[PDB]
């Protein structure tokens, strides 16, 4: 591979219970005045890693809306739905 | 740093 952008659209859906999971966890990070949603962990045996959800990939996207215009008040109500909808950059592994 | 983060 080498140094193109490769994004990668994911659909997960789930049963609407406070029981069960996405198994991921995402991080906000700012760097020299620019804030990036980064892919902070995944479940080794969750439905966000079986779709191909990888630590490291940067959220470009939410349900069709950008990352840095997300708050979270955006994030939580996102988060608590039976179906999610994530734009990432994911990077070769090697 | 991270500002914060979220699981689900
Ligand atoms: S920060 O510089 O202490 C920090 C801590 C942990 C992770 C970081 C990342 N990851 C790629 C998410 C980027 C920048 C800073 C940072
Ligand atoms: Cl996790
Ligand atoms: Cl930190
Ligand atoms: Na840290």
């Amino acid at each position: 591979g080498a140094m193109g952008k490769v994004t990668h659209s994911i659909h997960i859906e789930k049963s609407d219970t406070a029981a069960d999971t996405y198994g991921f966890s995402l991080s906000s990070v700012e760097e020299d005045g620019i804030r990036r949603l980064y892919v902070n962990s995944v479940k080794e045996t969750g439905l966000a890693s079986k779709k191909g959800l990888k630590a490291g990939d940067e959220i470009l996207e939410i349900n069709n809306r950008a990352a840095d215009a997300l708050n979270s008040s955006m994030l939580k109500d996102f988060l608590s739905q039976p179906s999610l909808g994530l734009l990432v950059r994911t990077y070769p592994e090697l | 740093t991270k500002q914060e983060e979220f699981y689900a």
